[PDB]
């Protein structure tokens, strides 16, 4: 489905447009499947550029790790490997 | 055999706790509960509650059935636990472990049919509310069902009957009850030809009975 | 972090690097007896030794007649290095009577690999892995002489593997190792730590292509039980190797700390089988009541001596608490002497 | 007593307590008492690296 | 191809409910008591490299004459006597052997006091309910280590051991579940 | 204490069996009102009623779009932090899950349902949750 | 109540269960719970019937008396007892209400095919019945939980070459020397 | 409170429904025996309690110690029986124990005769195959028991293998 | 470690005892290839089996009825399952004359059940600790000390610590805070599934060892210690204090079993050694626990089943500390008629339906077969059953014939009570329930 729009919000709050059926149990079949965020109301699939959502927490979770210094460098300030060691630790509180 | 002091990791007993601040509040259960955040007020402050109840407050006298498979049931019928021949009922679920007893609850049971198509051979139960399609299937099979809604004790002198050496008369099921299950000829409701007996109950004819209320 | 190995990288240790023993006979056993069952002058062998690597490298090119010279050398210095029959100098010949086969020279190459095997029979005990790698020259320059009745060589050189290759030494230490592993989710790849036999022990290796030269010999001829007779042996050398290395899993998931398992992890282990081969109860423990204070109930006697000694009684617990509590147990001394009296 | 012992043929003598030892270790062991000579506790610095 | 708008309703089984008509086409469908069997898993099982020839789909079916043919219960003749344990339209069947008559399978699979395969899907730390879950194959007999070789064949990257009595598989979701009793269905098991 | 001295020659009090809490106090009221707990087991999600709550003046002109009536699901902070009051019923152990918030009949029975009740007729099978016996009509007090 | 095939009370809707095909069931496993519900009464007997007999002098001033008090028996006869009984009844009944139907089944078959076809028809024989039931028979799989002595896999175990020894002490002795082990790196 | 007074007597053997928590992975003989007067103990020395509690709480209400007041008096005198259910009691059961321990007894006395007829029938002095030790060896200090169902020497083994024969 | 360099044996040899190395052709007391901490020969715990266990022969026992001595059936026909052993089992029973009078099937379900350690585990893992005496692990707290309640000095003026009221554990008079009192400990829960399941596979490996022997009868001919002693020189039942003991399961004689002992038997079984005695059954009750939620503040005694296994059972520990099992024949007919009803409902369903043609289902209650030998105790209880079986005639309350009349009741709803009555021929039988 295809949008070219300001697509809409989901199903929250429904008018319910029916057909023909049964149907006599459709607003209480579509206000008990619109809560769990779901299906059985058909979803409405819209908005086919999702990929620059997902580029941008690939973005803004790239660009705020680097804000703590993204340090492909090494265990940051080494200077004592180099010779050879195991590095043992040194705890935060900090 | 180690601590594990939050935020750093398992440590070793007589190690460094230089760095289990919190850890400390841990242990003795003091709960701060993220309570710093005097700023961001959470959802639970401002979430009109409906329902002076509650959103699934279950009162007394709320109808929910504890639901059983269709599926779980003709499993058990060519397993070997179930003989077709005879009407099941929820004496024989309780003993051919079809069902545990901490399933059934007052009301009892509800046959739910998904997943499920068709059932091959004639079966009849009595089971409280079973679902549409769950009736469709057993009827569309030749066997049929019926809907056995009871009052509470009714369950305990049925589950149980080799307590009773008689029959203990058994009341009728409450008016919410009646109406809604029992009384109602779309889901088999046992009391449906009854309710429609119109020479009386749908109607009287016998002096005290004339006024409902009596 | 990762590991560039940018520079030069150390080896790390691992059981698998242990000097693994080889492979003989039994003590009195010789070959040709079994087979029918069914200091030094200095000599430059460190420069000899990769003047015969250019021959492995080199039969195993392709170039089988430059290999043969590389070979011819390298048989020339070993025949005086070691002494007669030397369990060495009759295994180079075993690398030159195969140059020879692969280039035509068949008569010299039978004449070859034959005449190691009375430098292995004539031994006190024999490297095992080398009189199946004879045995296989026997029966491959017998295939390039194009001799069917040549073929049933093979069948008997895996009769001394089934009798005489303990399959269990080969993955004893390696069978436990995947309990070394302590992390699930990284650095889990040591839970699999997987060695194969066909890498580890030869002789199995060996003896598995004797068990597929053999059966080509039967398919080709068209012979039916010959066959069967192979692959129902080929499966049953490999399913006692697969045996031993079986075992159930440990801990799965991430174990912290425990640091000080490992010595009972890695360990001298008896393998599957052995334990079953060397049973407690088949192979039963010697245990002589001189050096013990126990035997049954009639060999009394036999116990670790002593000195002017008496029995005094049991050492019935009761014997301390007051006479009332020693009234009892009065008789439970005079009742147990018959019953270790016969 | 968990202990290996054994006695050189100067009248000294070394142990290597074995408990808790396993076979495999107590071989290993074993070997290390035939190869010593028990002479010297020198300490390996470059100093003394030729004993005479 | 969204000229097509329709195919809006091929949507997802993730962040969406998923029930009734709407179940996903790859999701196998196989319950521990509806136990329907599917041809896609199926030819995954009969394309893989393995010993132990697995049953004809054909002669796998346990689902596709007095009044123009009868049911498989054996209602009889008289369209009167019918037979206890012959129809079941929730897939149950007994066992059916193995396929090759000439072959000595070296695990034997025991089914449940209620008919299933020992296969269940626990999950890794329930407690903080967390989505990795495993599998546990708990009635296995025989040669439980030639059994563990099967399952690599099928799931060579999925970290597999083995107890004396059960035979872990992790990272399996229900679906790994599911594509398992095919393989003990077709083997005969 | 360390064999027999003043502090034990004498006789302080002693020290009993500790009476337990109620097993589902957890559940605290106060949210059994606001939210509902609602997905399949490894997706519980705890949607709380959306949207403002002013009480104006006699505005609201729009009843219409007043608010829409949705459950929009809570803070994913604030979920673990009362779902971490549920888990402590059985710390340690990675195999139980968190009690729920809500009671579910499986609950409601299994609590009845132990060997040790067996017996107890009444209250059993849910007597509790039926509407009550019809009293004799020759009951007083 | 319900407890037997034959519909509670609440048939008081037109609701007779007609038109039954009668099946054949067998009561496989009904057949169980009877010889479990019979071995209960058969016991909740035993309890009740109790006397002492102890076998100690301290507690022989009771010695002939039933253990429970003369309540606490008619106690466990009219509730822990009687409902054993009603228990197994309600089995049995189940079962002989059922045996006549495979009456009418057998006998309506006797009369129309050959033993031959029975055995066919009314028999949940499977082709790997013998894996349960006479194990010496089955070979189309491994069944056994020691695999490794399964005639198929026997060959996997070591033939030892063993001997007595009569210095020993009759001790059995593996006559097979040791591989040489394994000590370093 | 609800401590289940319905399960007390209600065992097979007197050991169990009773929490003896105290217990001790290795009970002495002497530690045995008490362990056994234990619990023999307080199966008697709680329901002579609660006998002497019943009669002397008659006693104090006005009826039979055993429970039987006026009526129930009388109608024993008019003939009539007066309890519903008469059920076996200790001369009763005490006497049933006197069956199935008198046709047992006369059972496993011809069980002597039909033994001795199936043993003096196949009586070999050769052992058949089982006397084989190809696979796993004999033990010698059970020969002993075969011994006597034989006239040749079992107890004799090489220290060779035995074949079989 | 490797301190200790020296001094721990003189060096010298001792008198008459040690001995030096004399090579590799000779072998030394204890070596064996395999590490074993208890090293046991066929001299000191000699198994009381017709082989010796091996790798080659499944079980030290017949697996095939040899013909000279009459061979028994089980009682209860054998089933196989997944733990079993898939091979006959025949064992020859014993006489008190140390004989081998005939040869008997043991059923795989329970002498076949193929011993698994993650599970005989849960067997001694619950006994070490329920086997545990518990109201010996009380300390004090720190509100029993009986001092002072004022602080012991006023916390600032003093040169002292910081400290009011000491009665704590830091102090040589207090105690802790949190201590280890009686009721906060653990007797563990244990089902019949766990149970048996263990117990079934400790009587399999007591088989695989051929430490088993099944005995005809276990009665001393008089209620002497003297006979039972001698009863175990003739039969050779080494019970000595130190060398291993039996362990005596009792059950009487095969035509007459008996879920009690034999007074001569049980009189002359106290003796002080390695010794035991225990009850004809595998099986154990099913647990619960009423104080589950410290409604009874009162109690004393472990969190957990107040339901605890009595000692005198079949255990893990005295399963390995008594190294023979002794079963007599009558215990055998318990085991296989409890456990009977158990490995049949532990079968599959396409499995369990055939059971009723191979004779597995005969019910001795319809009168398809007449009835099987039974213990003398519950035979006892089924003859007192059947004798009263006519007493329940005169009245509807019938328990053998409940609800006589199920076939004229005319039930009858009406709607002034809320009553559903039914009339057996115009006469009202329902009871109204009262209260």
């Amino acid at each position: 489905a295809a949008a070219a729009a300001a697509a809409a919000a989901a199903a929250a709050a429904a008018a319910a447009a029916a057909a023909a059926a049964a149907a006599a149990a459709a607003a209480a079949a579509a206000a008990a499947a619109a809560a769990a965020a779901a299906a059985a109301a058909a979803a409405a699939a819209a908005a086919a550029a999702a990929a620059a959502a997902a580029a941008a927490a690939a973005a803004a979770a790239a660009a705020a790790a680097a804000a703590a210094a993204a340090a492909a460098a090494a265990a940051a300030a080494a200077a004592a490997a180099a010779a050879a060691a195991a590095a043992a630790a040194a705890a935060a509180a900090a | 055999s180690g601590h594990n002091v939050i935020k750093m990791g398992w440590m070793k007993i007589g190690g460094s706790w230089k760095y289990s601040r919190s850890y400390n509040d841990a242990r003795r259960g003091f709960a701060k509960g993220q309570w710093q955040e005097r700023k961001m007020t959470p959802r639970f402050m401002l979430a009109p509650r409906v329902s002076a109840g509650g959103p699934r407050n279950r009162y007394e006298g709320k109808a929910s059935f504890s639901r059983l498979s269709l599926s779980k049931l003709l499993w058990a019928v060519d397993t070997g636990r179930l003989n077709p021949n005879e009407t099941i009922t929820l004496y024989h679920l309780r003993n051919a472990k079809v069902i545990a007893d901490r399933e059934v609850v007052w009301p009892g049971m509800v046959l739910l049919a998904g997943n499920v198509e068709r059932v091959p051979y004639p079966l009849h139960i009595e089971l409280q509310n079973a679902s549409a399609k769950a009736i469709q299937l057993l009827e569309e099979a030749g066997g049929s069902f019926t809907n056995v809604y009871m009052s509470h004790e009714g369950l305990y002198q049925e589950l149980h009957p080799e307590e009773f050496p008689t029959f203990m008369e058994q009341e009728l099921p409450e008016r919410k009850g009646l109406e809604n299950f029992a009384t109602n000829s779309r889901k088999r409701g046992w009391l449906a030809q009854w309710y429609e007996d119109e020479s009386r109950y749908a109607h009287p004819g016998a002096g005290r009975r004339t006024a409902h209320y009596i | 972090i990762t590991r560039l190995y940018t520079s030069y990288f150390k080896g790390e240790l691992f059981p698998n690097q242990l000097a693994r023993p080889l492979e003989r006979l039994p003590r009195g056993v010789s070959l040709a007896a079994a087979r029918k069952g069914q200091r030094r002058p200095y000599v430059p062998l460190g420069e000899v030794a990769k003047l015969e690597l250019q021959g492995d490298y080199l039969t195993e090119g392709g170039l089988h007649q430059e290999a043969l010279e590389y070979y011819g050398v390298v048989a020339k210095a070993y025949e005086l290095a070691y002494p007669k029959d030397h369990p060495q100098v009759a295994g180079i010949r075993l690398k030159l009577a195969g140059a020879f086969r692969r280039t035509g020279r068949l008569t010299s190459s039978k004449a070859n690999c034959e005449a190691v095997l009375q430098m292995l029979d004539s031994a006190v005990q024999p490297p095992l892995e080398l009189i199946v790698e004879a045995l296989f020259e026997l029966g491959l320059t017998s295939e390039a002489m194009s001799d069917a009745a040549a073929g049933t060589v093979f069948e008997e050189a895996v009769a001394l593997v089934d009798m005489f290759h303990n399959s269990g030494q080969s993955h004893k230490m390696l069978r436990l190792l995947p309990r070394l592993g302590r992390r699930f989710n990284l650095n889990f790849e040591e839970k699999f730590v997987y060695f194969s036999p066909f890498d580890y022990d030869r002789v199995f290796a060996l003896a598995d292509q004797c068990l597929e030269r053999a059966e080509v010999f039967y398919q080709a001829r068209n012979d039916r039980a010959g066959v069967m007779r192979v692959l129902q042996q080929r499966k049953e050398l490999i399913d006692k190797k697969f045996f031993n290395m079986r075992d159930f899993a440990g801990r799965i998931h991430t174990m912290r700390g425990h640091w000080k398992r490992r010595a009972q992890v890695l360990t001298n282990a008896p393998t599957p089988d052995e334990l079953l081969r060397y049973s407690p109860t088949i192979h039963q423990v010697y245990r002589d009541f001189k050096y013990e204070l126990n035997a049954p109930i009639g060999r009394e006697k036999e116990v670790q001596p002593g000195v002017n000694r008496v029995v005094h009684d049991m050492g019935n617990p009761y014997r301390r608490s007051g006479v009332r509590s020693q009234r009892m147990f009065r008789d439970a001394e005079k009742n147990f002497e018959k019953y270790i009296r016969a | 007593e968990s202990s290996i012992t054994g006695i050189y043929r100067d009248g000294s003598e070394k142990a290597y307590s074995i408990r808790f030892l396993s076979s495999m270790g107590i071989n290993v062991r074993f070997h290390r008492l035939v190869n010593e000579g028990n002479d010297y506790n020198h300490s390996f610095s470059a100093s003394h690296l030729h004993l005479q | 191809y969204a000229h097509t708008p329709e195919l809006r309703h091929m949507a997802d089984g993730a962040a969406m409910s998923l029930s009734g008509q709407r179940i996903p086409l790859l999701k196998p469908t196989l319950s521990k008591w509806s136990r329907q069997l599917r041809s896609d898993i199926y030819d995954e099982l009969l394309k893989l490299p393995l010993r132990y020839a697995l049953h004809d789909f054909r002669t796998l079916q346990a689902h596709i004459h007095a009044s123009s043919g009868l049911s498989s219960a054996s209602p009889d003749a008289p369209a009167y006597y019918a037979v206890a344990g012959r129809d079941s339209a929730v897939g149950y069947a007994p066992p059916l052997g193995p396929a090759d008559p000439v072959d000595v399978i070296p695990f034997f699979v025991h089914r449940s006091s209620n008919g299933h395969l020992p296969g269940k899907v626990y999950s890794m730390n329930a407690k903080t309910l967390m989505p990795a879950f495993y599998m546990r194959i708990q009635n296995i007999e025989g040669d439980m280590f030639r059994f563990e070789e099967e399952l690599m064949k099928i799931f060579p990257t999925k970290k597999i051991f083995v107890r004396s009595h059960s035979v872990y598989v992790y990272n399996v979701n229900l679906d790994g579940r599911a594509v398992l009793h095919h393989w003990l269905l077709g083997l005969g098991f | 204490p360390k064999a027999g001295c003043e502090e034990i020659t004498r006789q302080g009090r002693r020290v009993v069996l500790k009476p337990q809490e109620y097993f589902a106090q957890h559940r605290m009221q106060v949210w059994q009102m606001r939210f509902k707990e609602m997905g399949p087991p490894f997706s519980r999600v705890w949607v709380a009623l959306g949207g403002k709550m002013r009480r104006r003046r006699i505005g609201r002109q729009i009843d219409v779009k007043d608010m829409r009536y949705y459950w929009r699901p809570i803070e994913p902070q604030y979920q673990r932090l009362y779902m971490s009051r549920l888990r402590i019923k059985d710390h340690s152990n990675k195999r139980v899950q968190p009690m729920r918030l809500r009671a579910t009949n499986n609950d409601i029975g299994q609590a009845s349902s132990l060997k040790e009740w067996e017996r107890s007729s009444d209250r059993k099978y849910g007597a509790a949750l039926a509407p009550p016996k019809k009293r004799d009509f020759e009951f007083r007090v | 109540s319900g407890a037997v095939g034959r519909g509670s009370f609440h048939s008081v809707v037109a609701g007779a269960n007609p038109r039954r095909i009668p099946t054949y069931y067998n009561s496989a496993y009904e057949l169980i719970q009877l010889h479990r519900a019979h071995r209960e009464v058969t016991r909740n007997f035993l309890v009740r019937d109790k006397v002492f007999d102890n076998k100690f002098p301290g507690c022989s001033l009771a010695n002939g008396l039933f253990k429970m008090v003369p309540n606490k028996r008619g106690n466990f006869h009219t509730r822990e007892l009687t409902e054993s009984i009603r228990h197994r009844t309600i089995w049995g009944q189940r079962i002989q209400q059922q045996r006549t139907i495979n009456a009418a089944i057998l006998e309506d078959a006797t009369k129309v095919l050959s033993p031959a076809q029975m055995e066919d028809r009314f028999s949940y024989r499977t082709p790997d019945a013998a894996a349960y039931f006479s194990p010496q028979e089955y070979t189309a799989a491994n069944n056994w939980p020691n695999y490794w002595q399964h005639p198929t896999e026997k060959h996997v175990v070591p033939k030892p070459r063993w001997r007595r020894e009569p210095e020993l002490g009759g001790i059995t002795r593996v006559r097979d020397a040791v591989a040489t082990p394994i000590a370093d790196y | 409170g609800f401590t289940m007074k319905y399960k007390r007597g209600t065992g097979l053997w007197d050991e169990d429904h009773v929490n003896d928590f105290d217990a001790n992975k290795y009970l002495s003989a002497r530690s045995t025996m008490r362990w056994y007067y234990g619990m023999e103990r307080l199966q008697t020395r709680n329901n002579m309690n609660a006998r002497r509690a019943t009669q002397s709480y008659n006693n104090n209400m006005g009826l039979h110690h055993s429970g039987r007041g006026a009526f129930e008096r009388e109608l024993e005198r008019r003939g009539i029986q007066v309890d519903k259910y008469p059920l076996t009691t200790t001369t009763g059961a005490a006497r049933v124990a006197e069956m199935v321990l008198l046709r047992r007894q006369e059972l496993e006395a011809h069980a002597k005769k039909a033994m001795e007829s199936q043993r003096q029938a196949r009586r070999r002095d050769a052992p058949s195959e089982w006397y084989d030790e190809t696979e796993g060896p004999l033990n010698p200090r059970f020969l002993a028991s075969m011994q006597s169902n034989y006239t040749q020497v079992i107890t004799e083994l090489p220290s060779s293998p035995v074949t079989g024969r | 470690y490797d301190s200790r360099s020296s001094g721990v044996h003189d060096v010298a040899p001792r008198d008459g005892v040690d001995f030096m190395y004399e090579g590799p052709q000779q072998v030394l007391p204890g070596a064996h290839p395999l590490p074993l901490f208890h090293p046991d020969n066929s001299v000191t715990r000699p198994p009381v089996s017709p082989y010796l266990p091996s790798p080659q022969r499944p079980h030290p026992y017949f697996t095939t009825e040899l013909p000279e001595l009459p061979h028994f059936q089980t009682t209860r026909p054998i089933v196989y399952t997944v733990g079993t052993m898939k091979q006959r089992i025949v064992a020859p029973v014993f006489d008190l004359a140390n004989n081998v009078t005939h040869t008997r099937e043991l059923d795989p379900f329970i002498f076949g059940f193929y011993p698994e350690t993650e599970e005989m585990a849960k067997n001694l893992s619950y006994w070490l600790v329920r086997c545990q005496n518990f109201s010996s692990k009380w300390d004090y707290e720190n509100r029993e000390i009986w001092r002072k309640a004022k602080k012991n000095w006023p916390n600032t003026g003093m040169g002292m610590a910081r400290v009011g009221d000491r009665k704590n554990h830091a102090h040589p008079w207090g105690a802790h805070s949190k201590p280890v009192k009686p009721w906060n400990l653990l007797m563990p829960t244990m089902d019949v599934k766990t149970w048996s399941k263990s117990n079934r596979m400790l009587v399999t490996l007591k088989m695989l060892q051929g430490k088993l022997q099944i005995v005809e009868r276990l009665t001393l001919p008089e209620p002497t210690q003297e006979a039972y002693l001698q009863l175990c020189r003739t039969m050779g039942w080494d019970v000595r204090h130190k060398g291993g003991g039996a362990l005596f399961m009792d059950g009487g004689s095969r035509l007459t079993p008996s879920s009690e002992y034999d007074r001569a038997f049980f009189f002359g079984s106290f003796f002080n050694g390695r010794n035991k005695l225990v009850r004809p059954t595998l099986l154990c009750d099913e647990p619960y626990d009423y104080n589950r939620t410290s409604s009874k503040a009162r109690t004393k005694g472990p969190k957990g089943q107040k339901n605890p296994i009595p000692i005198n059972r079949f255990n893990a520990y005295d399963a390995l500390t008594h190294d023979t099992l002794i079963i007599t024949e009558g215990a055998l007919l318990q085991l296989e008629d409890e456990m009977y009803t158990h490995k049949l409902a532990m079968l599959p369903p396409h499995i369990r339906a055939q059971l009723p043609e191979r004779g597995f289902l005969d019910s001795e209650v319809l009168g398809d077969v007449p009835p099987a030998l039974q213990t003398v105790q519950m035979e006892a209880a089924a003859r007192t059953e059947e004798a009263e079986q006519a007493m329940y005639a005169p009245y509807y309350d019938n328990p053998y014939h409940p609800w006589q009349d199920e076939g004229e009741a005319s039930y009858a709803v009406d709607a002034v009570e809320g009553t559903v009555q039914r009339y057996i021929k115009s006469r009202k039988t329902s009871w109204a329930m009262l209260s």
